[PDB]
């Protein structure tokens, strides 16, 4: 756990492991993501937490999309951050998903624009 | 990878 995830306070263990077991069966090219900001990082918040990506995308596409999307500016920091790691750019969220999901069948990742987060 | 769109990391 990179963070202390609000969407895990929020919803009960055996909901999230029922919904994220039934979400890999029904869409295998597909990983369920839980994405959060570092709650001391003073960047943009995104406005919901739960993904469904594509298995084959990559960190750093995915970065690309968040700056597009609340409007980082592309000269500024921003990580992704999955047990405390900082995925390397060309990983892919599939590849992030067999190595790292939680028994809750979801993958965690928290981002920061602080490289020394954590 | 393929180009994607914020659109295709939509909860189904
Ligand atoms: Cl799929
Ligand atoms: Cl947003
Ligand atoms: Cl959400
Ligand atoms: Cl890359
Ligand atoms: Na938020």
């Amino acid at each position: 756990g990179s963070m202390k995830f609000v969407y895990k306070e929020e919803h009960p263990f055996e909901k999230r492991r029922s919904e994220g077991e039934k979400i890999r069966k029904k869409y295998p090219d597909r990983v369920p993501v839980i994405v959060e900001k570092a709650p001391k990082a003073r960047i943009g918040d995104l406005d919901k937490k739960k993904y469904l990506v594509p298995s084959d995308l990559t960190v750093g596409q995915f970065y690309f999309l968040i700056r597009k999307r609340i409007h980082l500016r592309a000269e500024d920091a921003l990580f992704f951050f999955v047990n405390n790691v900082i995925p390397p750019t060309s990983a892919t969220m599939g590849q992030l998903y067999q190595e790292h999901h939680e028994e809750d069948f979801f993958l965690y990742i928290a981002y920061s624009d602080e490289s020394v987060y954590g | 990878d393929a180009t994607y769109t914020w659109e295709h990391l939509a909860w189904p």
